[PDB]
């Protein structure tokens, strides 16, 4: 009772790609943002945007329209930050040392400063997307990781057919090695590889939280009903 | 919530 | 180094003989529980078992071969999962309840003892839930517990593609266990995902732990004790 | 520092 487990891992790939949401632009006319109330004023209206496009994209991961509607609300608010900073991490990577959260809008170290405690989170973002470079990490593969995410990530705060779909997109990740020619002992290397990232996404999610937490406490930057409601889903 | 909304339309 | 030459079963080996032992609480079923002093046993507890963590790091394959400075990063960032994960694999056999220690076993009506606690009793109770379905073996566990020393602070600092090599070599050993216990190419693979995307949760169970217990410091009505209290600051 | 102590313990 499912189309996802009946995909092949061709057409689980095709629909994932297709489902890709658009790179978003961030506002114009700028000075090169450097207040902690720009800065995040910026970040905070082009993350509202993208969750918009996220929910519609959540909908189109094969097997999550099958679970109930609480059941998709609970995995978005645990996964949103996640899903945001590796679509970050993925956009950044053909630019090293920096922070591609818009096609105008490139940051670096000395910009993460501004925000009292937000350099390392910047640090923690820019190692990652080295990390995916030098991985030569291929589209194809950033999108199964970014649906096991989805997935993943709020399943044990609950339920087979999540973990049989999770199942799949290893098949997939495991198909999509061979295809490029990957020895066996390189496919199961590489797959541990790319799975450890996520405990590191998950870290930088977690830290990012408390971040935007204490934004909201500091009342400077103001949230989006939208955003308050996905923040509140923490704590 | 509009979480619940969003994922109706 | 010597840890890149060890065959598969020389790793398991190896990681099973260095497996710290199961420590005892302070725990009196006579005496009252005040929620503080619950607390109080799991800080006395866990700072015991700190001290036999160190020295089972020092067991870990190609541990020793890191600088010191880098020995002291992987252990700050790591210690509290390592801590859980060991106390989910103690708990596997106990559904509904968490084995801290042999006299010490918890339910859900003691974890809301504590403020806001009774979410991350839940978490890992669905983590050891989670491995008795998949009937976790030991050889998986010490290969998951040297994995996420390894792992969890290799982004937060040149010798990390050591680390690198290491951790593939513990991917390899967990693959020839699967393999060994005659699962299929797919299978080998779908469990290898399994397994490793617990990582993440354990990860996140931590997060939440260490901002409890940074909470409960601040308090300062649980003392914590002076290696707890360095290991807590390494995350701020 | 109590961790840099006991792992350089010899
Ligand atoms: C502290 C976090 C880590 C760096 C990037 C951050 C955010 C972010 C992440 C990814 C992205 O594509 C767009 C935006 C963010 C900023 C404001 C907000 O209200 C919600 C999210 C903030
Ligand atoms: C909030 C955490 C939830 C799970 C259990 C926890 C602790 C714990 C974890 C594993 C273990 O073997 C022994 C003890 C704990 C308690 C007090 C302290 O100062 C440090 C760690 C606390």
């Amino acid at each position: 009772n499912s189309l996802a487990l009946s995909l092949t891992a061709d057409q689980m790939v095709s629909a994932l790609l297709d489902a890709e949401p658009p790179i978003l632009y961030s506002e114009y006319d700028p000075t090169r943002p450097f207040s902690e109330a720009s800065m995040m004023g910026l970040l905070t209206n082009l993350a509202d945007r993208e969750l918009v496009h996220m929910i519609n994209w959540a909908k189109r991961v094969p097997g999550f329209v099958d679970l109930t509607l609480h059941d998709q609300v609970h995995l978005l608010e645990c996964a949103w930050l996640e899903i945001l900073m590796i679509g970050l991490v993925w956009r950044s990577m053909e630019h090293p040392g920096k922070l591609l959260f818009a096609p105008n809008l490139l940051l670096d170290r000395n910009q993460g400063k501004c925000v009292e405690g937000m350099v390392e989170i910047f640090d923690m973002l820019l190692a990652t997307s080295s990390r995916f470079r030098m991985m030569n990490l291929q589209g194809e593969e950033f999108v199964c990781l970014k649906s096991i995410i989805l997935l993943n990530s709020g399943v044990y705060t609950f339920k087979d057919h999540i973990h049989r779909v999770l199942d799949k997109i290893t098949d997939t990740l495991i198909h999509l090695m061979a295809k490029a020619g990957l020895t066996l002992q390189q496919q199961h290397q590489r797959l541990a590889q790319l799975l450890l990232i996520l405990s590191h996404i998950r870290h930088m999610s977690n830290k990012g939280m408390e971040h935007l937490y204490s934004m909201k406490c500091k009342n400077v930057v103001p949230l989006s009903d939208l955003l308050l409601e996905m923040l509140d889903a923490h704590r | 919530k509009i979480l619940h909304r969003l994922l109706q339309d």
